[PDB]
């Protein structure tokens, strides 16, 4: 339960550093769980070699006792009633409905996973793009429409798979309106940039950690409605130090170690707002961590879905956008806490790349993260 | 400050602007003091608690502005930083909020007095005004709770003292102030104390002497219906300041 969870976001966080790694002064939100997701669908229509690099990579199997049963209960917690419309995710996966398909694989998909896998005509080429988008708009309520890398769909595609997500929460604690202020972010390159940054002072968990190389870095929780969420920033205390020296270190253990060091301490906050929307082309990522087979057309086993065939994965796509604003209407019954003390409050200023990452705090579930390198 | 008026350092000359230089050695405004003899300074713990440190500490006296010089001023470093023992703080308040500090120059002095240095009396013991009377406040707080910034000028405005029934009264605090603590409002709402004023004088006239009656201390909101600025009752603290004000 806490278990698939710690597996799946140490999966997902691991794919994350990849994309990360490979667009070092570019905005990316991305999301672990998504990511986690899908493969685990996808390890179902597999076989031999490339069956084994997923499980290997993933560190898990969906056949192994317990698994997928789990695998559905972290799902209906982390898309529970405590979703006041924050939160939409989507996977699927899209096959030829020409396909032979082994007998009892539907049957089976449906029984672990509690859904289909799609079968679309890719000769219809426009059609198939409609379809796969079509998917994605309504599954993700209107909040995503298209996806641009649904242009390499070929009449000679076979197999898909694309996860969306979309998350605007509601805070614990809003940001008054009237504290939202132009001021100066510092961009890598040495640059600034005039930009629209949220204020608050309260009470916030923080804690302070060391890199392996010796440097100093902040990390602060902020929690949506009822606790149910949290959103983690973190960036280096120094201007001088790059956002990467933190993203070379992360790990979901690293994150659930931040966590369980905070203590509660009176800040006051300032903060950027911001509105990310990233489509990550999952191959290399994914082929970096060893999962190479299932994209070569003659060497993917898919004969666990199949068996006539070359088959293989032509196309693997995640679509994640994220708003993060001063809002919060909230689903929380713990009246408040407040700063009362009268001192200055001693602050953080958010004004150079930081990196955020989303929780699912009862389950430790990593749901999204990214980098901001300019709001 | 929430309303009142920019002032002057000659109008408030016992006033004291405390600053914490940082790791890196970057220096803010932390809270306001009030001098009450030669060689020190009383404050909030609160104010301290995190970084109970003397050296990081830097005090002004003289000083009417927040970021910039004011001719006469005397810069102080802190040779003792006594905080109380007893200091805590629940949902809301904070319990004996009171500390002193020991100041000394560079050249080892104490406080000199001239137009813009005085000390204020300090009340005796249990002697306060009567709930209604018409008391003063002073510091670079914020001037609005929503403001990032704070002002370059000194600002004061006009309270008044507000009884302990009323204060502890359910939809104000209730029980979360008590007897060692003074509670001081606009009977509008329009002025109060704020973030950045901690430390600083509440100032009544008691028995025809300019008298230190409170220390802002805390409060939810800044100039919020039914939530009184709260300050530690200076009138109830004496013995404590007596004792350490000897070392």
């Amino acid at each position: 339960p806490s278990y698939v969870a710690h597996l799946a976001s140490d999966f997902g966080v691991r794919v994350f550093q990849q994309v990360a790694q490979a667009s070092k002064d570019r905005n990316v939100v991305f999301s672990p769980y998504g990511v986690a997701s899908v493969l685990a669908m996808l390890q179902l229509t597999t076989g031999g070699e490339t069956q084994q690099q997923i499980q290997a990579a993933m560190g898990f199997k969906i056949d192994d006792k317990g698994m997928a049963p789990a695998l559905r209960h972290l799902y209906k917690e982390l898309m529970g009633p405590w979703n006041k419309d924050e939160i939409s995710t989507t996977d699927a996966i899209f096959v030829q409905r020409d396909l032979k398909l082994v007998q009892g694989f539907m049957p089976h998909f449906f029984r672990l996973f509690r859904s289909t896998v799609k079968q679309v005509d890719f000769s219809e080429v426009e059609r198939a793009r409609f379809i796969i988008n079509d998917w994605v708009k309504t599954h993700t309520k209107g909040m995503i429409s298209h996806l641009l890398g649904t242009g390499a769909v070929q009449q000679l595609t076979r197999l898909v798979l694309v996860n969306a997500l979309y998350f605007n929460g509601q805070w614990k604690t809003p940001f008054p309106d009237s504290s939202t202020h132009r001021r100066l972010f510092h961009k890598s390159d040495g640059s600034t940039v005039s930009v629209p940054m949220m204020a608050q002072t309260n009470k916030f968990n923080y804690t302070e950690f060391t890199t392996p190389d010796g440097h100093y870095y902040d990390i602060l929780e902020l929690p949506y409605h009822g606790d149910t969420l949290s959103m983690f920033i973190a960036a280096p205390y120094e201007k001088e130090v790059p956002l990467s020296a933190l993203t070379n270190i992360l790990s979901a253990q690293l994150i659930s170690h931040w966590k369980g060091n905070m203590t509660r301490l009176p800040r006051l906050l300032v903060l950027p707002k911001f509105s990310l929307e990233t489509e990550v082309d999952l191959r290399k990522p994914l082929e970096n961590l060893g999962m190479t087979d299932m994209f070569r057309q003659f060497q993917a086993d898919f004969t666990s879905l199949s068996d006539q065939e070359p088959l293989h994965v032509a196309l693997a796509l995640q679509k994640v956008k994220i708003e993060v604003n001063e809002s919060g209407t909230v689903a929380s019954s713990s009246t408040a806490v407040i700063v009362s003390a009268r001192m200055a409050p001693e602050e953080i200023i958010i004004d150079r790349p930081f990196l955020f990452v989303v929780r699912h705090n009862p389950t430790g579930t990593v749901l999204f993260m990214g980098q901001v390198m300019e709001p | 400050i929430i309303g009142g008026e920019f002032t002057t350092i000659e109008n408030q000359p016992w006033f004291a602007a405390i600053y914490r230089r940082h790791r890196g050695g970057s220096v803010t405004y932390v809270c306001g003091g009030s001098l009450i003899s030669p060689c020190w300074v009383i404050s909030a713990t609160h104010c301290f608690i995190d970084y109970p440190k003397k050296e990081d500490y830097i005090v002004y006296l003289g000083r009417s502005r927040l970021n910039s010089n004011t001719q006469g001023e005397m810069k102080f470093e802190v040779e003792n930083l006594i905080l109380h023992k007893d200091y805590s703080a629940d949902t809301l308040a904070h319990h004996n909020d009171i500390a002193l500090l020991k100041i000394r120059s560079k050249e080892g002095r104490c406080a000199q007095p001239s137009r813009t240095i005085q000390t204020i009396a300090l009340p005796s013991m249990y002697n306060d005004p009567q709930f209604g009377t018409s008391c003063e406040i002073t510091g670079f707080g914020k001037e609005q709770s929503t403001d990032y910034l704070y002002p370059e000028q000194l600002k004061m405005t006009v309270v008044k003292l507000i009884s302990h029934r009323e204060c502890q009264q359910p939809h104000y605090y209730g029980s979360e102030v008590t007897t060692k603590m003074l509670c001081a409002a606009d009977p509008q709402w329009k002025t109060d104390s704020c973030q950045g004023d901690a430390g600083g004088p509440l100032v009544c006239s008691l028995q025809g002497r300019m008298t230190l009656t409170g220390i802002v201390s805390w409060g939810r909101g800044c100039a919020l219906k039914d939530k009184p600025g709260v300050y530690t009752r200076v009138s109830h603290f004496l013995p404590w300041i007596r004792s350490h004000t000897k070392e």
